[PDB]
């Protein structure tokens, strides 16, 4: 199950 | 297949990519690249791409964290200026 | 590429985004995102960057408006209360 | 060619 | 509103910007400033900003030149040693 | 249309 965690 | 890449961040503003993290029911899967930004160091060296799993930062492994503290580390690597080696594994 | 996000108008009280408007002799270019400040809801997302297209926002669809009815349309949903989301068309490349 | 249109 | 500027590149090892390009097809666009890294050449001088568009480097004059050609001898002239010019308009409100 | 060239 995806989560999206941040952007870098 | 396991591929390191350094990146020069004088070069950019930021890595380019979101970050995805796979959990199951235990807990943790890991943490991949999501999408690419152009645009960034990332895309800028053509050889990461998306689905890809990141398994280390500049020495540091993600192993055996939880995905949350391996965004954290993440993000408190990129914040610093200077060369930035990821270490990853290829979707096959 | 196309994406889509969502901005929490909660704890920020604006985007943070420049606007800008491509014309030409025929002048339907679009807008697109010229900067994007630190401070605001889109920088604390990642997602968009310069150069991204604008194409739509909370349903509106912008794709064939003018650039000047676009904005007026933006400035007039960011002045109201409520979460904004945006799709855009991300920059591409080669040459 | 391309004009400032706001920034919100 | 053009200004023009010089980036003494012995503190630094590159200009900090990205840049994109119009098709000028037969629509006449050129290359825009896409955005500054910070701590390079543009910012440090933080006179330059998003969309100004690039008109000449050091002597030569891109109006007339294909996208790539300019873009080609951007990269040229910066990767030699040497002050370096530029010479950009600004983006219009 | 825009599109990426390069950062330099």
């Amino acid at each position: 199950s995806l989560k999206l965690m941040t952007t870098v | 297949m396991i591929i390191t890449v350094t990146l020069n961040m004088e070069k950019y503003n930021f890595l380019g990519i979101s970050i995805v993290g796979q959990s199951n029911e235990r807990g943790d899967g890991g943490i991949y690249i999501g999408s690419i930004m152009k645009g960034g160091a990332v895309a800028a060296d053509g050889r990461i791409e998306p689905g890809d799993m990141l398994l280390q930062v500049n020495d540091i492994n993600f192993e055996n964290m939880s995905n949350d503290d391996a965004v954290r580390v993440l993000r408190d690597i990129v914040h610093k200026p200077g060369p930035i080696v990821l270490t990853v594994a290829k979707l096959e």
